[PDB]
RNA sequence: GCUUGAGUCUCGUAGAGGGGGGUAGAAUUCCAGGUGUAGCGGUGAAAUGCGUAGAGAUCUGGAGGAAUACCGGUGGCGAAGGCGGCCCCCUGGACGAAGACUGACGCUCAGGUGCGAAAGCGUGGGGAGCAAACAGGAUUAGAUACCCUGGUAGUCCACGCCGUAAACGAUGUCGACUUGGAGGUUGUGCCCUUGAGGCGUGGCUUCCGGAGCUAACGCGUUAAGUCGACCGCCUGGGGAGUACGGCCGCAAGGUUAAAACUCAAAUGAAUUGACGGGGGCCCGCACAAGCGGUGGAGCAUGUGGUUUAAUUCGAUGCAACG
């Protein structure tokens, strides 16, 4: 019941899952979505056409205000960097600026050895 | 990476910044590092680029 | 394997003369006793009169409408495991496939006799009933219902 | 005596060469607070784990440590090991050019001295991420592993020690000769320098390759070709870089280095093929698409069993069993 009018939307695009939260201008949570919470779980998610149905769920929780326009914050790789923005363009929302906020360091921390099969 | 356009449309322009960073220098990190594995495979893949 | 020719031109119904109904009787046929097939379906096909009262002709196609799918699965030996990538279904098999469900499920109906056990199914087809109509959604719940892979 | 070897002087050039001290930006983690709400994280799946004591996400502020995307290259510097952000201070070597100077002052070098990746060791600091050990979860016949959730030493700093590596070009240093082609990087001379530019002449360096060399692979002016000077080293495989003794070390352990006995080979490259849970391209009812079966049932038939005085001999993966 605040009517933020316009607020950026963060798209935490990951591999094992993807989640988009339609925060406000300053950066306050107004409504978040989630593939894991979008019916199918396990790992069936991930896929782009699976995240789209997730972020689209926001237009059902963050619609209580009246977002007439909004930007997009895509972070991290994975099947949900495009899908999300698309579903949002159809949901009825607008757009003000697309950008990738993926954490790309300068050889700072030393990543995990991991995987070796 | 900074998009912005007048006349609402979901054209793209987005894959334009997708040529300098993006999912590349990302997966580059992802798993472990490299150390000797790169200086080597980086100097062998170079051989490939000849013909 | 690599062979690429054409389809087998089937002989039309023993009366209405229609390939669509032709392969229909064949799919229904059994033990090469094609005769019985005709005398078993050609009857129930017209017995619709008692079930309606008019030029029972399009009823067949209309009944198949409620049994015409447009999406199926297809496991693929990729990604180490086995995909499922669902895909639609061309017309060539749409009409065909349906006919199977209409018959291959009209036999387990357990009514008076195959001759009639089949007739009723047609009425249940357009009116949605029996496994015949079931198989549709029970199949659609995969394709278009799991596009995550499609 | 001489000057071409070697060296000095001058003036330039490029460089992640070294030692010290600063400093910047991205990211991670953590602490605090705001928004907001039932998931997050992870895998092939899962589970451990974290979440309603409010996570994850998101945003604001703060603390701290490690490493410096892009440039980055088939690149550069160094004796080797190795050396990447920007800035300053102290410092080494390499190269070019007009030249000027010294005058064989050189090459190599057992012993000797010094430098040495990483791991490790001692004292004291530091500690974000990562991660031997260790602990859970999973996989599996088992799984003291690979995978997942955590995580200590350690990785970082100082100072001292240890001296090893597939410390590799598996190719000692120095010098002179010997067809060529394309390229990289850096200096210099010259050319309507009118240009990106064009022609030479030095340094270092890639790839192809001729003669020749080679057991073959291949090396080929940066030689494994043709020669000269000095040094290190090898003499069948196993036993064994082990034992013993010496020396070194805080300790790991290092260095030097056998015998007994045992085998008739151990080995190198290349060839033919077989195979690969290697790659490319193919065909077969091989699969996929369907039609009907076998597997259950009663009976037939054969076989292995079991039995029998005998249950006659044979046939036994697809190729054995109507």
């Amino acid at each position: 019941r605040k009517q933020v009018s316009d607020g950026v939307a963060h798209i935490h695009a990951s591999f094992n899952n993807t989640i988009v939260t339609i925060t406000d201008r300053q950066g306050n949570a107004l409504g978040w979505a989630t593939a894991g919470g979008s019916g199918f779980r396990g790992s069936r998610k991930s896929t782009p056409f699976a995240a789209q149905v997730a972020a689209e769920r926001c237009a059902d929780a963050v619609k209580e205000y009246g977002i007439k326009n909004l930007e997009v914050m895509v972070k991290g790789p994975g099947p949900g960097r495009e899908s999300t923005i698309r579903a949002l363009n159809a949901a009825g929302f607008r757009i003000t600026n697309i950008t990738d906020v993926t954490p790309i360091p300068h050889n700072g921390c030393r990543p995990p050895k991991k995987r070796r099969v | 990476i900074k998009v912005r356009e007048n006349e609402p449309f979901d054209v793209a322009l987005r894959r334009f910044k997708r040529s300098c960073e993006k999912a590349g220098v990302l997966a580059e990190v992802r798993r472990r590092e490299f150390y000797e594995k790169p200086t080597t495979e980086r100097k062998r893949a170079k051989a490939s680029a000849v013909k | 394997r690599r062979r690429v020719i054409g389809q087998r031109k089937i002989l039309p119904d023993p009366k209405f003369g229609s390939e669509l109904l032709a392969k229909f009787v064949n799919i229904l046929m059994v033990d090469g006793k094609k005769s019985t097939a005709e005398s078993i379906v050609y009857s129930a096909l017209e017995t619709l009169a008692q079930r309606s009262g008019k030029s029972e002709l399009e009823a067949f196609e209309v009944a198949l409408e409620n049994v015409r799918p447009t999406v199926e699965v297809k496991s693929r030996r990729v990604g180490g495991s086995t995909y499922q990538v669902p895909v639609e279904v061309r017309p060539v098999r749409r009409n065909a496939l349906a006919m199977r469900w209409i018959v291959e499920a009209a036999r387990k109906r357990g009514d008076k006799s195959m001759a009639l056990r089949l007739a009723n199914e047609l009425s249940d087809a357009a009116e949605n009933k029996g496994t015949a109509v079931k198989k549709r959604e029970d199949v659609h719940r995969m394709a278009e219902a799991n596009k995550a892979f499609a």
